[PDB]
RNA sequence: CCGGCCGGGAACUCAAAGGAGACUGCCAGUGAUAAACUGGAGGAAGGUGGGGAUGACGUCAAGUCAUCAUGGCCCUUACGACCAGGGCUACACACGUGCUACAAUGGCGCAUACAAAGAGAAGCGACCUCGCGAGAGCAAGCGGACCUCAUAAAGUGCGUCGUAGUCCGGAUUGGAGUCUGCAACUCGACUCCAUGAAGUCGGAAUCGCUAGUAAUCGUGGAUCAGAAUGCCACGGUGAAUAC
């Protein structure tokens, strides 16, 4: 293994960052974890709600929370129920108030993480590979994308000795630091174990 | 007479809440000793990147964290209600008084 | 060597030392505490000192007394 | 890490303050130029975890004792697996 | 030129020479030439008998020489008598501190040859 | 009004201020020899003043701060030759042949994870 | 060298007299990085040897020096088997490269007190070419000239 | 109050945001009138300027079920859980990686000039005072271009040592102490007095480094109550050599 994050080495540049309030060596720990407790309630919870991505910030002795999914009603639920009954239990472990925002995915297939997340659940609920991996490039070069590559890993179908295999479709430079590479990950938990998947999908450049 | 501390890890942000204060400022009440930029200190956390052995591996993160000044001199009520009630920019911390 | 303002010892020890003053030593004596400094108060006892499968009988002398109890002890078998 | 290990690290924090710095510091000054009579420092019989040093500091995540950092309460091996996905605030691979 | 041990030490700075007693660190010989009223950098040329034996006294008052290798080999021992692990440590030619012994123990260990 | 070149090399920064006068040199607030004139590079504050005479024709009075003694002397020495700035650019060419215009552009190379010191590599044996 | 040929860095002449020649010689001699402490070993060498020769300073350097000096060398060349010691006319720009080395190289191998004293010595017994370091000429001559055959 | 210290001063040093700049593009030679190299110009920087980050498809069933995850397997009043004491620190040996030396390019005393880069509230700790000392009491400032850590060392000047197992070298051990910590026996670091091994430059063999590098010199940091000769990072002085 020997391939840079890709994007993490974008931060800097073109990338965002999933995190971004200010907080001092003392609570800056202690944020940390209430962060990574929230996204796992979170994730937990809109599982089936397809959500790509959550993003915090703690706006001054208060909690924001934004939650990119594609399914935006789904998590809302009925007008305003849901995301109350969020708010509710996110700030009971923020240990400060929260608002909590609901951005919405169009185009879910440029993704990266719905990408993947669909592909593992492909794998639970029991496809070709081959197959899965082969749909999702496509409709995904189709609503644009100039390129995407899917890998995934490990038992592919059953196999006692284990494989990779991936599919590089279109345009995918993963040195170019201006290029959009939108990059994620998901594994399938099957009866055979451990599935893992990986997926590039590059958008354009500066 | 009363300055305001900046900081935030993003650059590209802290001096938009920056020359935004000021403007704030310079527009009402005014005299503002202009926004100075500061030392950013930066820490490095340096750490091994193989889950076992390999001690040659490692990656090398840093985080800036940069800094500005502000300094207010004349202090108009309006001016004083100018940096109030119009401030946001969530991921910078602003210190009032010192 | 160490403490410099108040020499060390466990309490259930040094009440174990009591428990054989006032009465006139009994068997052995049990400690684990091979922590505690020798006290001119243990010189005559028979303290029995673990030192990891048992505890090794130390008649206890006129100058065992800035020293530890497990000092008596060893540890490692070696041979 | 082992749920025990864990519970363990747990019940220290815990009696890290019902005693410690609280009924502890009953010795900080007791052993002090206030010089005498010995139930001074005698009194050390408290919890045995109650002193704070009795503490490891693990990886808030996964456990790991080892490869710790308090900036970011997390093992190195968790502490990149977040760096990579931003979730690290103004973290990035520094160059110079 | 003697003073105190058997020992007959001169012809160099004063300092120095002392040292060639057994028990003068340098922090002693300092201090004996200090309390003697004696220049620390002369030699013994001019150092007239007057001030020779005067330091003679002053070297006197420190446990010295054979009384000093007497005295430390009756502490080394008493450890061994006592039985306990410093002196055991002693009798067993093995290192007393707790160096590390698996292995650059070899000063206290005494050279290879097995 | 003063006639002034800033001159700096290796983490060193000196600031050299020039004027028609004596050849009397301060810096620091300190005579050239009480600082380090009477050490290794006394000799190249001079320098900057060769093809280009003196001896008692201008005065120049500097400070400096950072570096070492040598880094020290090393940008007030191009201060100098950027100060002699003032006095028209026909000097300062045969200041290029000097080699003094130039900035020392050498700094230390950082210590990287896998070596002991920028480039020295901790042996290896085969076995 | 497997292709970039190069040139040569010039350091300073001398800060005392301005010769390009002995800053080669103080570097040599120079050790950790003290050039402070190293051109001072030098002039109270030449100082001694300066005034102990009389004839000047430049040139008493020069003549002790001008011995010293090669003119061949043997440079290695393992072929089918063989080393194969193949003498070749080495340049006049190493010529003292080399003959500055063997003179520094020679005083610190030397019994005199200070370094000073060694390196005077040194360059007084070669300027009398009766030296260890004349002797390095008097033998990298021999293991050349036998090497005559090859050619 | 000869302290940038107070007025002030917006020049300069710097600070950190944004900009221009270098392209073989300009002269010339070389080469197919090419690519390129070469030398010159100007220029802070000439020929991807210096450094970093960045590691293709793949090779070694290479390493990690003990970071976490996980298919399968096994234990379940024991393969789980609690506590004390011990051990991971053992010692005939062998190998790897390092640190300190063997000394006058040095040791020592005294005086003295010049960095960079980080760290800090359950923290950094000034001052003053006590202690030869490690430290201790008392106590200010500072979430810190403010205050503290913190007086860089090589170096320079004087003087001393005079080639000796030495005024080189500091192991080992006796004695007595300091601080952390519930606790310094096993096994912590540090100090004072004494102690003064091996070692006079290392066989066969073998490693590093092409320039602000090697070599040498001090400085900080993560982990961390404590526990760095290791690790990571910083600048000081600063080479030799490539047909
Ligand atoms: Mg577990
Ligand atoms: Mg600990
Ligand atoms: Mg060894
Ligand atoms: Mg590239
Ligand atoms: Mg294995
Ligand atoms: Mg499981
Ligand atoms: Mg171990
Ligand atoms: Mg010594
Ligand atoms: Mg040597
Ligand atoms: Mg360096």
């Amino acid at each position: 293994g020997q391939k840079v994050h890709p994007n993490g080495i974008r931060l800097g540049i073109v990338k965002p960052w999933n995190s971004t309030w200010f907080a001092n060596t003392k609570e800056f720990a202690d944020n940390l974890d209430s962060d990574f407790k929230v996204r796992q309630y979170l994730t937990k919870e809109l599982a089936k709600a397809s959500v790509s991505r959550i993003v915090i910030e703690r706006p001054a002795k208060s909690i924001r929370v934004t939650i990119h999914t594609a399914r935006p009603g789904i998590v809302i639920g009925k007008k305003g129920e849901d995301v109350e009954k969020l708010r509710k239990v996110v700030a009971d472990i923020a240990g400060v108030p929260a608002q909590i925002n609901i951005a919405e995915v169009r185009k879910p297939e440029l993704d990266a993480k719905l990408v993947a997340d669909s592909i593992t659940s492909q794998l639970e609920r029991r496809v070709m590979f081959r197959r899965a991996m082969k749909r999702a490039v496509q409709n995904a070069m189709r609503l644009g994308a100039k390129g995407i590559k899917v890998e995934v890993s490990g038992r592919l179908g059953g196999a006692e000795i284990a494989r990779t295999e991936w599919y590089r479709e279109g345009r995918v430079p993963l040195h170019t630091l201006r290029a959009d590479i939108d990059y994620n990950t998901s594994e399938a938990h099957t009866t055979y174990g451990v599935i893992g998947v990986k997926v590039w999908i590059f958008k354009g450049e500066i | 007479r009363i300055r305001i501390r900046l900081k935030a890890f993003d650059h590209r942000l802290i001096d938009q809440a920056t020359a935004e204060i000021v403007e704030t400022a310079k527009r009402t009440g005014a005299q503002v000793r202009g926004p100075i930029p500061l030392p950013t200190r930066k820490e490095r956390f340096t750490v091994l990147i193989s889950p076992h052995v390999n001690k040659d591996a490692r990656d090398q993160y840093e985080i800036r964290t940069h800094l500005r000044l502000v300094d207010i001199v004349e202090p108009t009520e309006k001016t004083v209600d100018a940096l109030m009630r119009l401030d946001l920019a969530a991921g910078v911390d602003v210190q009032i008084s010192l | 060597r160490s403490l410099k303002k108040g020499p060390f010892i466990d309490l259930h020890l040094l009440k174990k030392v009591e428990k054989a003053v006032e009465s006139g030593d009994k068997k052995p004596l049990r400690t684990w505490s091979r922590r505690s400094t020798i006290f001119p108060n243990m010189i005559g006892l028979t303290i029995a000192v673990h030192n990891g499968r048992q505890h090794v009988p130390v008649f206890v002398t006129d100058e065992m007394v800035g020293h530890k109890l497990g000092e008596f002890a060893p540890t490692r078998t070696y041979r | 890490a082992k749920q025990s290990m864990k519970a363990r690290e747990v019940k220290r924090v815990a009696l890290a303050d019902k005693y410690f710095a609280k009924r502890a510091e009953l010795k900080a000054i007791i052993s002090d130029v206030n010089a005498r009579w010995n139930a001074v420092l005698k009194l050390q019989t408290l919890p045995r975890d109650s002193s704070p040093s009795r503490q490891r500091n693990r990886c808030r995540q996964t456990g790991r004792p080892h490869g710790f950092l308090r900036k970011f309460g997390l093992s190195r091996i968790k502490v990149r697996e977040a760096a990579m996905r931003g979730e690290i605030p103004g973290l990035k691979k520094a160059s110079w | 030129a003697r003073i105190a041990g058997i020992n007959i030490p001169d012809h160099k700075h004063a300092v120095i020479a002392l040292t060639s007693i057994y028990g003068v660190g340098k922090t002693r010989s300092k201090a004996i030439l200090a309390a003697a009223g004696i220049a620390e950098d002369v030699k013994i040329s001019e150092l007239s008998e007057g001030q020779i034996d005067t330091l003679r006294d002053e070297v006197a008052k420190f446990v010295v020489e054979g009384d000093l290798r007497r005295e430390i080999s009756m502490s080394i021992k008493r450890l061994m008598d006592l039985g306990c692990y410093r002196g055991l440590r002693h009798r067993r030619g093995l290192p007393v501190r707790g160096q590390r012994t698996k292995t650059n123990a070899r000063t206290r260990k005494g050279p290879r040859k097995p | 009004n003063q006639y002034y070149g800033t001159g700096r090399r290796k983490s060193s920064a000196a600031r050299v201020f020039i004027k028609p006068g004596n050849g009397k040199i301060v810096i620091n607030q300190r005579s050239l020899e009480q600082y380090f004139g009477r050490e290794t590079a006394r000799m190249v504050v001079r320098q900057p003043l060769e093809l280009v005479d003196m001896v008692e024709k201008l005065d120049l009075y500097i400070t400096v701060k950072g570096g070492g003694i040598s880094g020290q002397a090393g940008a007030i020495r191009h201060g100098i030759t950027r100060a002699l700035m003032e006095y028209d650019e026909s000097l300062r060419s045969e200041l290029r042949k000097a080699g003094f215009v130039t900035r020392d552009a050498r700094q230390v190379e950082r210590k990287k994870v896998g070596l002991r010191k920028a480039r020295r590599r901790p042996q290896f044996s085969k076995r | 060298p497997r292709r970039r040929v190069i040139g040569q860095r010039k350091i300073l002449p001398d800060p005392k007299f301005g010769s390009e020649l002995l800053a080669k010689f103080v570097n040599i001699l120079m050790v950790d990085g003290k050039k402070s402490t190293a051109e001072s070993i030098v002039y109270s060498a030449l100082e001694t040897l300066a005034q102990r020769s009389g004839k000047s300073e430049l040139e008493a350097f020069e003549v002790a020096l001008e011995n010293v000096r090669p003119t061949v060398e043997v440079k290695s060349r393992r072929v089918g088997g063989s080393t194969y010691q193949v003498p070749v006319e080495v340049r006049p720009v190493r010529r003292n490269a080399l003959a500055m080395r063997w003179i520094v190289e020679a005083a610190r191998k030397r019994g005199d007190k200070s370094m000073a004293l060694r390196l005077a010595n040194e360059l007084s017994d070669a300027a009398e070419n009766k030296g260890t370091a004349v002797k390095k000429r008097e033998d990298v001559h021999r293991m050349a000239e036998a090497n005559k055959a090859f050619a």
